[PDB]
């Protein structure tokens, strides 16, 4: 079959990286994490549920502030995302130090594609294991992925992890170019019922957001949170019935 | 494991237990884990069969597939019977996930014990009782239940467990005792036993040599030697540059 | 006629034919007649390379029962009926329908599948006194059925051990936690690696 | 088969890195470590038994003042503890040499995961095999585990160590976020003289903790243990009648 | 076979690293030393009797001076002894340099335990397969052993080499924490006889010693040592009848 | 064994370095070379036979000047030999930079197996495949063995060398601690004769000696090698009827 | 013999090296080169034999000049020759400038054979796979054979190549060590010849030769190559006919 | 060569290619091959004549 | 050579006689080499 | 064994031609025809072709 | 068996091994012999009754 996964310097006979696609079954090992692009706003939410109930609500909680408008999510190892997260952060914080100008949602993407590429390309390092979902509003609203490699696609809707493949299914039926905040946010709580097959509560999720009309960052606040649960939780019984 | 509900399948109506379908050894092999399975044959009265594991798999396989059949077609004929399996790494090994060569072959003879195992109705009654080197070189996918519901550590045996064994022997020779059966274990340290066995044979070799029938301690120290002792195991080496 | 068809393929090469030949033919004598050909795995060929000389002796064996089965050969109100564990390590000819009309998918039980196996099983032993087959389901999701038998063939030689000889409630519980143990192990943490 | 494990830059046909994974177990290996927060400081528990009577039974520490309110337990190799540790105390001064504050729990325990992570992406070496407990009060109290992999996970009892399964399901019954200093301590004894199933002794234990009333690192003298291991050991009793 | 010792970065899938278990077996093959603490100072004991008599009756050495107040003893390769004992001395006398004030018998083992850690993390070099005695009195009299993993054990006596597991079970009846001076360097010149299974003759042994009081280390001269060694051959000559 | 014997790093389950035997067996591969030490003076004597007649012999000679008191010889690869010795020459020359005062035999001998330890230690590197006999006088005689890895054994009678087997058993009978220097110079062409297997023409073996009176470095010439070489070739044929 | 001869770091079990084995056999494979000494200069010869027509008749270079005094000829590995002799003679050049002096053939080839040595340490780099025969007059003629291992040998008369062998055997009977300079050059013509079996033309062979009276390496045209051939090819014939 | 998968299946095989077509006369044999793929059939099959 | 004195003899009926002459020799050596189990014809650039 | 070892090699221009004069002859009128174009057309391929 | 080859020699091997371990619990007629490979073949003469 294969032994080109042994290596990170090599390509397959059918031109792949392998290495690259087990990072990328890494990612699937890791809790999902959702993105939703609405035009009125962009919202991240991503999985705050970890191990048994004698960690934290607040253990890993991932969307992380990288900029005052740019929040970016996580899957995969633990470990190598916090490192990036890191120098998400870094890299924003430099071209605001030598433009004076606020990093671009699209920009700094690329500037992460082109950071995991170099350890992609070398061979004595790896490739990251972790897929992230930058988003925020520059002056339009903005959702990509940046992959375990550092491929960039531009969504409207996406999901990263082992909930992704429903989550994608759903949005193929669901998902509608007219869509506002208030339906976003609601969207995307059943969306995450549907990775889990079972209810949600409101703490074992975060939310973060970028608003166009305050082009500001602003986490969702568990109280504000709390009637979202109600409103999505209907048809999430819905959708779990069998 | 296997001998109460082979004679008594009245526990299938008290109990409701649905008929054990294998039963695994491990632990060090040749200690006597043939002798194991004729000693359970004994006791249920059954139809003892032994199948060595070169008998499984050649280089293309059509023969190694050919008695796996055979030896379940005469179990079937002659039940009850007992299927001793030494020794599972040549018919149940751990599979590559990429492919090699060597494998397909492996698989092949595989995909048979896997099923007539579970293949078994109360019609014609096959247990079989197996055996391997470890646990850790065979695949999980037999070491589920109903393919082997439980396993037996049957590890070396114990300084006072080579005594007893020891004492089965002693019995047949002729002028035994000045035999001290604590101090000839001692110095058949991490020997089977199988080894125990051997010695006993060796000592009346030892004092036929020196024309007698009597066999006490000379003749046993003598054989100890010949067969268990001629090791020291971890010594070496003092420098030069290791000192 | 159950037939385990991995057994065959012989290297004595064609005499593996030839046994495939004799009971497809009997299969109309005696038509109408039911074949079941278990792990198409070994009996089913791959045209792609991994022994020399075992993909073409598998293949002689391979193309004369399809040969037999609709080849030129009428069906003989066959009925086949068949099991395999892998779809990739198959050729074009049988993959395809009008040789397995009705390709069907046969998961892994469902919620209400682990709960009807368990009915099926808990007859054949004491039964409980304490019967949920809701709460053995929720952790015995993401096995097979053949873990559900292997749960409930646990418990009556469990029983024996505690000397009750009677099943109940707790000793399948204890049975599900041993047995899960071998050969479908669920919960694992996976929150320490990744995140 | 199985793996593609001999090499640290490759991740496996599952998705893992199997490198990584057969250092968490090596953490196993090591003594285990009992942590336990409350709202009125963090207890920190951890096993100095090792030998017969060959070594002296005070070896070092094994609770290892860090900062001056931030302490911590290891598990694993006594020799993967000397390095990160040495690390890990340069950092926690480093913090103060360059802003003369404070280094909290969450950064100091997410740098010293940052070291190893580093040791877990470059091919040239291996992470070391140990997990630190990280424990103490800058200004809330907060327990965390570090893991080899890099993985920070905030606990709120937990053990690690040859003790960690053992500890989970005991702490499953018992922890509760409305206990006492005090019963707290006693119930990280218990915990862990369930991990060597055995009777406790105050002289082959230390146990230290951080307040919230003093924000420092403090230990607890054998001469005070000994009311705390005894009342722990009528409860190891309970048990070991079950 | 295994593979999980080609190299110091594969772990064995049981989580612990083979080849350092396996540096730590060439220290065994290598002769004895014994470190025997009293109350009075420590004592440092170790083989000289290696080869024939073409080798030198006094050939140096095992008995190395680190500072005129703390000595070391090895086991291994007296290669890898020889480099890291040139490494020893300069790291003692480093201290010395930037506090002047002499380095404490915990913190030059502190220092052995990461430089041996360095080496065992990468796979570019390997790390010693020697192990080392440290014995001082910095004032409290101490007894340590740093390992070739680079890990720090305290002990109130201890042994390495050929005769390791001789003295360890020897020590287990005989020694007490109130031996006198002369007690415990003559129940360690038994426990030495016992090590090479002959009587000693004080030509094949070189021991030195650090008392409390002056806290200078001194070496036991030929004839010096004859006295203490004549009454050890009284017990091990009986030892050796059984 | 086939295996962990490929590289330098790996130890064995014995905890062997085979690489490091195996370069010692590459000492054995070279031709015989002997030292003596006596109380008047120590003695080296190298082989410097030649194996055709169309061969010049005046450089394929061991015996090499390191200092004015300090010779040396060799047994190894010609190439290691000359690199490592070279790097002794410089190293005695540098003491006497630093210090204004000549090295002594021991200093020289620690610094060279040190330089051979770092080559034994990395992997990216072989060691030097070559054992040295330094001999000389700092005030009082000296003969040193230094190992392949950079192991230190002072002698009294020694080789390396093919014929040091069958040397080391010609000193256990014959070497006294007593013997003259001429007394001492003829017994040690005897274990040169028999181990060569036949009686020695002078063109065929070079002396270099210091003596303890004189403090220098000389080296013997033809005329003056003959006395002693008479008196040898006595006795060579003697141990050749035996 | 497997992997012992797939890398340049590792040894045999005899102390043998199969990698540096089969760089001999690399010296073996190329021409023959034949260097000659006498009492009245040094006498180098190489065979510029062409495999073809179309190939320039005076093939750039089989005998290389090193300094005004000093040459060199190859065998074995051609492209790496170039490389090697560069530095040969920024080595002569080096001496010229820190001394003033031209550097002694001896000390050159111990030079260049180090040069070789270092590429044998390394084991990313593979060594020279060349001989090069290093001929001059420092005092009295010189004549050294440097080999791809890194050892030098001194010679009265020597070969080297694929006729290597066929004129040790020759020269042996034949060669004296009283041949005069036109003596000298016609013997080692009559080598040449030897070895190719087949007469010489001066299209077939390249000769330059060292002068003591001269202290200068001059190098000899086709004309005068003439008187010698001529002289030459009489024995040649004789011993192609036995 | 020395298999028997795959070697005796080869002299029948050689056998066949001169036998369809080969020494014998024509007939009225019009040989109806019928296959899957051409792509792992033997060239003298694959070939017109 | 069995070989090649056949093709030379053919090569000599060839130009329609008998001798056995050096030509046809040379032609027929020349066609048996050319088929055989194999004669020298590479020789590296990085050696002779 | 044999000592006349002959390779048949794929048919060469005017090896093509003789052919196809056999074929057309059989075949009765077709003077139409170019030979030599059939031959460039039909460029290195078999008899049987 | 593939009919006439198998059958024969299954024959003597049973017809072999029988009478030797029946006339020799203990010596009476001692047995000796001699193989050059046993590798080769499937457990008869090195089944240990
Ligand atoms: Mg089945």
């Amino acid at each position: 079959q294969m032994g080109y996964d042994r290596a990170i310097t090599v390509f397959s006979p059918d031109g792949r990286l392998f290495q690259v696609e087990y990072a990328r079954e890494a990612v699937k090992r890791g809790a999902t994490a959702i993105g939703i692009k609405c035009k009125e706003g962009v919202i991240l939410i991503a999985d705050k549920r970890v191990g048994s109930k004698l960690l934290e609500a607040d253990t890993i909680e991932k969307i992380y502030k990288i900029d005052e408008h740019i929040c970016a999510a996580t899957s995969g190892l633990v470990a190598d995302a916090r490192v990036l997260i890191d120098r998400a952060r870094i890299e924003a914080q430099i071209n605001r130090l030598t433009y004076d100008e606020p990093i671009t949602v699209k920009e700094l993407a690329k500037k992460i594609c082109d950071f995991k590429q170099q350890y992609t390309q070398y061979g004595g390092v790896r490739p990251f294991g972790v897929s992230l979902l930058i988003a925020g509003v520059d002056e339009v609203p903005k959702l990509y992925e940046t992959d375990p490699s550092g491929a960039l696609l531009e969504y409207k809707a996406t999901a990263i992890g082992m909930g992704r493949n429903a989550v994608t299914e759903f949005f193929e039926k669901e998902y509608r170019d007219d869509l506002s905040f208030d339906d976003a946010m609601v969207l995307g709580l059943v969306a995450m019922g549907l990775s889990i097959e079972s209810e949600l509560v409101p703490e074992n999720i975060e939310v973060g957001y970028v608003k166009v009309d305050d082009r500001t960052f602003k986490e969702v606040s568990p109280e504000e949170l709390k009637p979202y649960v109600e409103r999505a939780n209907e048809r999430i019984r819905e959708l779990l019935k069998k | 494991a296997v001998e109460l509900p082979l004679l008594k399948p009245e526990l299938f109506a008290e109990v409701g237990i649905e008929p054990p379908k294998g039963v695994l050894l491990y632990g060090p092999p040749g200690t006597g884990k043939t002798l194991l399975a004729k000693a359970v044959a004994n006791q249920t009265r059954a139809t003892f069969i032994r199948v060595v594991g070169s008998e499984f798999v050649q280089k293309y396989i059509g023969e190694g597939a050919r008695l796996v059949r055979e030896v379940f077609q005469l179990a079937k004929e002659k039940a009850p019977s007992i299927i001793f399996i030494d020794e599972l790494d040549a018919i149940a090994a751990r599979r590559t996930n990429s492919d090699t060569s060597g494998d397909r072959e492996v698989q092949r003879t595989m995909m048979q014990l896997l099923a007539e195992l579970d293949g078994f109705d109360p019609r014609g009654d096959v247990k079989v009782i197996g055996a391997t080197n470890r646990i850790d070189i065979l695949d999980p996918a037999i070491l589920r239940p109903g393919r082997f519901d439980r396993i037996i550590e049957v590890p070396l045996p114990t300084f006072e467990g080579r005594i007893q064994i020891f004492k089965i022997h002693t019995r047949k020779m002729k002028l035994a005792e000045d035999v001290d059966f604590k101090e000839l274990a001692r110095i058949t340290e991490g020997a089977s036993g199988a080894d125990i066995k051997a010695i006993c044979t060796e000592a009346g070799m030892f004092a036929i040599r020196e024309e007698r029938a009597k066999v006490t301690m000379l003749d046993f120290t003598k054989a100890i030697e010949k067969v268990l002792k001629k090791t020291t195991p971890i010594p070496d080496l003092k420098g030069v540059m290791f000192v």
